């Protein structure tokens, strides 16, 4: 908000599969 | 001519003399092999609404 009053909204979705043998 | 020659240093206050010799030999060997396999993945659904 100043003295126009800029607004933002964010989403991140981060799956990360893994395997090791 | 008999071998009863105990005219000097009669130590038969028992006087037990011991010996204990001891040797030892020892080798060893190893073979240690590993092998890894691994893979990954992800996803990065992001957003922003200014």
């Amino acid at each position: 908000s100043t003295g126009n009053n800029t607004i933002d909204n964010g989403k991140t979705v981060n799956k990360s599969s893994n395997e090791s043998n | 001519c008999i071998t009863h020659e105990d005219y000097l240093n009669v130590v038969y206050s028992s006087s037990e003399v011991e010996k204990y010799l001891q040797s030892q030999g020892f080798t060893e060997h190893n073979e240690d092999t590993t092998s890894n396999t691994d893979e990954t993945s992800n996803q990065n659904a992001t957003s922003l609404d200014n």
